[PDB]
């Protein structure tokens, strides 16, 4: 009921290899040409990817910066409030980006700023200006 | 097995069940209660055992009843019926045995037997044993037919039959006790040596052999499960089926390579798309870095928009440097997956050249086994007789198989050099017309009640005919003769002054360099006391090699042998012989086979006797006159000495039932 292990025989393939005097050698040349053209496309893309790696030579090492470490202070200086209002204008509600810019404020502290100074920095208006872009 | 159950087995009967033939002779018993059947079966089995324990002497009804206990020796007529059954059909008191009751005073009925091979000889003994007048007509100057033995000096080698194919269930077991056959077992270890002369490595030899067996199972799957038995209104052969199966394995190799290299491109194009992302992101990073640099040139103190510009470009740049680092890790994962894939390819080929040549040896060996090219064998039916194969190892007849027919010939009336030309059969009787093979104008007429034809299938096939039937054989017989296959297989006997080969190895192969020549001198046998090597010519090579001379064939044999054992180790042979069974006009081939578009049923058709028309119109349905035995007439043991023997025993029983009556059937 099952053909022996590692032996492949299907109704479809038997009918395909029979039914002509040279259906066998047709089907086996078809797959030889399919194979050579797939190996063509490999050599093609290997040379393309080899050229793309020439352009990545160096990595991004000369274009990297040091990381600045500083403790999440809850005191908003006027400097930091002014940085926030601009970050809101540039980034919208991306609280993570706003936090990274200011440098010493956690993501929740930024979300509090949105609530505490909504009226006084017209944060509604600033977000509408961002949405318009 | 053993006991009474072993006697059933050794006589090819089921110990616990009544056969179809028994049902015909004992309908009262088999239709009757199950208790009486067990009594019948025991009597039968016990009677067989008594014969088998000592087949050197006749087993009489009296002696049988003597050794039966109660309740089995109760019914004496049942025991007499069973004994007569077994005797009549050659299950007991067959072959060469001392008779306790000397042959009857007056002979009853007259039978002509055409051919003095094992089938003819065995029938002749039985008919004479039953009290009939028997004469055998034989075209050759000897008995045995396709049992032919070469004898010169102390060299002895069989050009025809040479192997007993196991003793378990084999009637030749009984004959080996009756006649001195030096049966020596054949060790099946067979090393192969390629065309160059180098042995095939043990690792490779097993790889190819296993593949051969898997290829065969595969054809069986094709036949039974997929029903691939007709193609273009033509029956499919075993050879065709094997090509189709092989082609599909080559296809699968290519399909696996295809989908493997397709995985490499899919990964390579995933990498291409990633590297383009990285080139463009590196260009943005380069530009954004410059902008941060420029915004930092504006030295402090500075307004808060200028400060924001520095801080926001710093953020934007590290965010893009994160992205590039993630993409750079994914680049490493895809690049290692390409080494994985490129290190582990599937198979390059299904079979190499050396592989395919070794495989062709296994196909040649199968062509030897069926005595015909694989393109001729029925896919469905080529192995129909496998289930009846005997147990035990195969044995060589070391003193020459001719000892058997020569022994069976003793006491029989055999006209040698007598070639039958015509067989006439009518409601009144038969007339066999034959000539002397030497002076063919000298004509003989044999008048008889019945003719038993053991002419080979190759002879029956001859067009134009060697033997004419009057009236002609009916189409149901002639079509069976046409459909049945008659193959070919030849031997080359090489007699030397000394042994230059391994004396502990009975056989060894030679792998030919081409498929066309795969059967040519493909196997050598070392079976005899004297230094004799026997080379086989199987498959398509058999027929072709008959038109090449002995000197050239023997030269090709030595060439091969020099390759395996070294040029100075192989002398010129003292004596050589080459068989040509297809050329032989009293054979015209070697073995029957189930050809494509034939079946086992054609063997039954070959065995069926012919009944002539009535002599005068409106006269009653006459008696059967022309009977058939031989190798080619026995469905379950075709193409063998034991089959021939059994077919002879069968027909003697049928003829005697007909012309002497069967008292035992009441
Ligand atoms: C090379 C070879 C190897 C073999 N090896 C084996 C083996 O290892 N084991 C095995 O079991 N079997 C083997 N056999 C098969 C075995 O030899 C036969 O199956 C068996 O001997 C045939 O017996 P038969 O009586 O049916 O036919 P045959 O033995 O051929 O007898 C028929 C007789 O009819 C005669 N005849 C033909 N035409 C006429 C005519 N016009 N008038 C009168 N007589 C005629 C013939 O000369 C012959 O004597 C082998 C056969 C060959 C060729």
């Amino acid at each position: 009921r099952k053909p022996p292990k590692g032996m492949f025989l299907s109704q479809e393939d038997v009918e395909a290899v029979s039914a002509n005097a040279t259906a066998a050698t047709t089907v086996l040349r078809q797959l030889d040409m399919e194979l050579v053209s797939v190996k063509r496309q490999i050599q093609n893309i290997k040379q393309t990817n080899s050229a793309l790696k020439e352009k990545l030579d160096g990595g991004i090492e000369p274009y990297r910066l040091p990381e600045v470490i500083q403790k999440c202070n809850a005191r908003w200086t006027t400097e930091e409030q002014l940085l926030a209002v601009q970050a809101i204008r540039k980034y919208g509600r991306d609280f993570q980006a706003i936090s990274d810019v200011i440098g010493n404020k956690s993501v929740v502290q930024v979300k509090n700023f949105f609530v505490n100074y909504r009226r006084r920095f017209n944060i509604d208006e600033v977000l509408q200006e961002w949405e318009a872009e | 097995p053993s006991g009474v159950e072993g006697a059933a087995f050794q006589s090819r009967l089921p110990h616990d069940r009544m056969t179809s033939q028994e049902a015909a002779c004992f309908p009262d018993i088999i239709s009757g209660p199950q208790q009486t059947q067990k009594v019948f079966l025991f009597i039968r089995n016990r009677t067989l055992q008594l014969w088998l324990d000592n087949p050197k002497i006749q087993l009489t009804f009296e002696a049988t009843l003597q050794q039966l206990e109660a309740p089995y020796n109760s019914d004496t007529v049942l025991v007499h019926r069973v004994h007569s059954y077994l005797e009549r059909h050659g299950l007991i008191n067959f072959g060469i045995y001392k008779r306790i009751k000397p042959l009857p005073t007056k002979k009853t009925g007259k039978v002509i037997i055409i051919g003095s091979g094992v089938s003819g000889l065995a029938a002749a003994r039985q008919l004479q044993s039953f009290g009939m007048d028997v004469t055998l007509l034989e075209a050759r100057d000897r008995v045995g037919g396709r049992v032919a033995t070469f004898r010169k000096g102390n060299y002895v080698a069989d050009l025809g039959a040479m192997v007993v194919t196991g003793l378990g269930g084999n009637p030749m077991a009984v004959v080996s006790k009756q006649v001195n056959m030096e049966l020596a077992k054949i060790k099946q270890k067979c090393p192969l040596y390629e065309a160059n002369g180098q042995a095939v490595p043990k690792e490779k030899d097993e790889m190819v052999e296993q593949e051969f067996n898997r290829l065969l199972e595969a054809t069986s799957y094709l036949s039974h499960q997929l029903d691939f038995n007709v193609l273009n209104n033509k029956p499919v052969s075993l050879g065709q089926a094997l090509e189709v199966v092989i082609q599909l394995q080559e296809k699968h190799v290519k399909d696996e390579q295809i989908e493997h290299w397709k995985k490499i491109v899919k990964t390579q194009e995933e990498l291409k798309e990633l590297l383009n992302k990285m080139v463009n992101l590196k260009e943005k990073i380069k530009e954004l870095h410059q902008q941060y640099k420029e915004a930092s040139e504006v030295k402090p103190p500075r307004d808060i928009t200028a400060e924001f510009l520095v801080k926001s470009k710093h953020r934007d740049l590290t965010a893009l440097c994160k992205e590039y680092d993630e993409l750079a890790e994914t680049q490493g994962k895809l690049e290692e997956k390409l080494q994985e894939l490129e290190a582990n390819p599937p198979s390059d080929v299904y079979l190499s050249s050396r592989d395919r040549q070794i495989l062709d040896w296994h196909f040649a060996n199968l062509e030897f086994a069926n005595a015909t090219p694989l393109s001729t064998l029925s896919l469905k039916h080529w192995d129909q007789d496998d289930d009846f194969e005997f147990t035990g190892s195969h044995l060589t007849v070391r003193n020459g198989y001719s000892c058997v027919p020569v022994a069976l010939a003793e006491g029989l009336d055999i006209k040698l050099n007598t070639a039958v030309r015509q067989v006439r059969y009518t409601a009144s009787g038969c007339e066999v017309i034959a000539v002397n093979t030497r002076s063919t104008s000298q004509t003989f007429i044999y008048k008889c009640d019945a003719v038993l034809c053991t002419l080979p299938l190759g002879v029956l096939k001859q067009q134009p005919p060697a033997v004419q039937f009057v009236p002609p054989l009916p189409e149901w017989k002639t079509s069976a003769v046409q459909r049945m296959g008659f193959g070919n297989l030849n031997k080359v006997v090489l007699c030397f002054d000394r042994v230059f080969w391994d004396p502990s190895v009975n056989l060894f192969g030679h792998v030919g360099s081409t498929t066309a020549s795969r059967g040519e001198l493909f196997l050598f046998w070392n079976l005899y006391k004297a230094p004799i090597l026997l080379a086989l010519v199987a498959g398509e090579a058999a027929g072709i090699m008959e038109n090449i001379s002995d000197d050239v064939i023997v030269g090709r044999c030595l060439a091969i042998l020099k390759g395996i054992f070294g040029s100075s180790a192989v002398p010129q042979p003292k004596e050589t012989v080459v068989s040509r069974w297809r050329a032989d006009p009293w054979a015209r081939g070697s073995h029957s086979y189930v050809a494509a578009g034939s079946s086992g049923n054609d063997y039954d058709l070959m065995a069926q006797p012919i009944t002539p028309g009535p002599s005068i119109p409106g006269a009653p349905q006459p008696i059967p006159r022309l009977f058939f035995a031989g190798e080619h007439t026995i469905r379950n043991y075709p193409a063998t000495v034991h089959g021939a023997l059994l077919s002879g025993l069968r027909e003697a029983g049928r003829i005697a039932d007909q012309f002497l009556g069967a008292m035992y059937t009441l």
